[PDB]
């Protein structure tokens, strides 16, 4: 997605407090890009036996 | 080819405090 952090440009990659990349810079244009995984919400399941 | 300095005074070396001076980034990761 697009995100709204412009950094120097000796930086390249964005690591949030686990250690886990969340933003990044592009290659073949000069963009920020923010990155989520899609796993995500609680599923439960209910059985009468 | 470089001028010489005939005289010249002693240097003196006195000292005084830093205050929470020369600090860098030490790494190129965005935090
Ligand atoms: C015709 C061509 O190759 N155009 C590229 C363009 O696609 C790219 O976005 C830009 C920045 O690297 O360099 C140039
Ligand atoms: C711990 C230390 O280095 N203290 C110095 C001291 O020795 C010196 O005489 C003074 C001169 O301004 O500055 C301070």
């Amino acid at each position: 997605t697009n995100s709204t952090k412009k950094f120097q440009p000796f930086q390249q990659f964005g690591r949030d407090v686990s250690d886990f990349t969340d933003s990044v810079r592009d290659p073949k244009t000069l963009e920020i890009l923010d990155i989520a995984p899609c796993s995500y919400g609680g599923v439960s399941v209910i059985t009468p036996g | 080819k470089c001028g010489t300095l005939s005289n010249k005074s002693p240097s003196k070396l006195t000292q005084t405090p830093s205050s929470r001076r020369g600090f860098y980034y030490f790494d190129d990761i965005f935090r």
